[PDB]
């Protein structure tokens, strides 16, 4: 089965309040395992999963240093972006970075990531070839040309193919007890009175892992969505996830509606009724 | 493992 | 340029009175990152509340899980209060054991 290592890094400028906020979090699949928070009591790379408390000081010391390096460069980037777009020095802006790797069941690189955002919009992204860049605007075109000339792609690729994949395999060994699990969703349909003409059927999905799931309602074998309400997947808090989808249906014909659940842990997909 | 960016945008 | 947060108030395990559970408030899909999130017991702000580390999705929008240990009763009303630049006033979402 495939696995992913991902880091989500956020910098938020706040002039008149002080230095920019900087936070990095790491994930293995849908499981967080590390964090760095500039606003914490003692800012450092620290474990966020019990199986990471194994690693010694040489891990966290080196990780903390790398984070603080990026913190400084994220500060410059924020300033540079403000210059690029001719924005006011007084306003608060965001700079985001996501990177990591996807590996296949054969323990090899499937896809590497190195992409950036300004104020929640795409800025620049390392393409799937890990050689070329996609720039979202003409400002990012300036960045792209600078990073092309600097040879950044080969530098990132070196990490993505080597360091990223190897340490991911290490994490999958450290947390082999919990990370390699696959909890199929326990699903059901709930009845809730609405009007005197119709009723609400809420299809539930509980306690599943990973978080990737598919929930749909189909009437008489066809399909329905444009009326369907679908909340985004939510963490239960115990490492599992929840999700539901509801439909408004007239009285008496509830059993002509089928909820369909697709998930990694379900060999045969689920078909449910009230 | 965390990896750094080498410079600004 | 801005995204409004999606708010969900729910329990970690199915709620039955007398048994200690966890009250969750999941806020997701919002931008920018500054956000106020409180868990309310009978309209009163709960102090002993923890939250997840700021993270984001594929579209760069942020998400945060706020949670607190509690023991549900039949009369204790629980809710989540969220304020954000996209909201003209704080949104109060009551906890419903079924939605």
């Amino acid at each position: 089965g495939p696995h992913s290592l991902r880091y989500f890094v956020t910098a938020v400028s706040r002039p008149g309040l002080g230095e920019p906020r900087f936070i990095a979090v790491g994930y293995v699949d849908d499981t967080q395992f590390v964090r760095f928070d500039s606003d914490a009591d003692n800012p450092r790379f620290e474990p966020r999963a019990p199986w990471m408390e194994q690693e010694g000081p040489e891990y966290w010391e080196e990780q903390t240093q790398r984070a603080k390096s990026d913190e400084q460069w994220f500060r410059v980037s924020l300033r540079t972006a403000q210059r690029y777009y001719n924005q006011s020095k007084g306003g608060s802006h965001t700079f985001q970075r996501m990177f990591g790797c996807d590996v296949g069941s054969d323990w090899r690189l499937l896809r590497g990531y190195h992409q950036f955002a300004y104020d929640g919009r795409d800025y620049i992204a390392l393409n799937e070839d890990l050689k070329t860049w996609t720039a979202a605007d003409t400002a990012a075109l300036i960045t792209r040309r600078k990073w092309e000339q600097a040879g950044d792609a080969e530098y990132y690729r070196a990490y993505l193919e080597g360091e990223c994949v190897e340490w991911l395999r290490r994490y999958l060994e450290l947390g082999n007890e919990t990370l390699l699990r696959t909890d199929s969703p326990k699903a059901h349909v709930t009845y809730h009175p609405r009007s005197q003409v119709d009723v609400t059927l809420r299809c539930w999905a509980l306690g599943f892992y990973p978080a990737d799931i598919t929930l749909t309602w189909q009437l008489n074998g066809e399909d329905l969505t444009q009326d369907m309400e679908l909340v985004e997947t939510r963490p239960a808090g115990d490492g599992t996830f929840q999700k539901w989808a509801a439909v408004v249906v007239p009285l008496g014909k509830e059993q002509n509606y089928t909820c369909h659940v697709h998930h990694k842990g379900l060999p045969e997909p689920l078909t449910l009724r009230w | 493992y965390y990896s750094i960016i080498p410079h600004s945008i | 340029i801005q995204r409004t947060p999606k708010i969900q108030v729910y329990s970690r395990h199915p709620a039955e009175n007398g048994k200690s559970n966890f009250l969750n408030c999941y806020v997701s899909g919002f931008h920018p990152s500054d956000i106020e999130v409180d868990l309310l017991k009978n309209g009163e702000r709960i102090e002993k509340v923890e939250h997840s580390d700021l993270s984001f999705s594929k579209d760069w929008s942020f998400y945060l899980l706020y949670y607190t240990e509690f023991t549900p009763t039949e009369k204790d009303e629980y809710a989540c209060r969220v304020n954000h630049v996209t909201l003209s006033q704080p949104k109060i979402v009551k906890w419903d054991r079924d939605m």
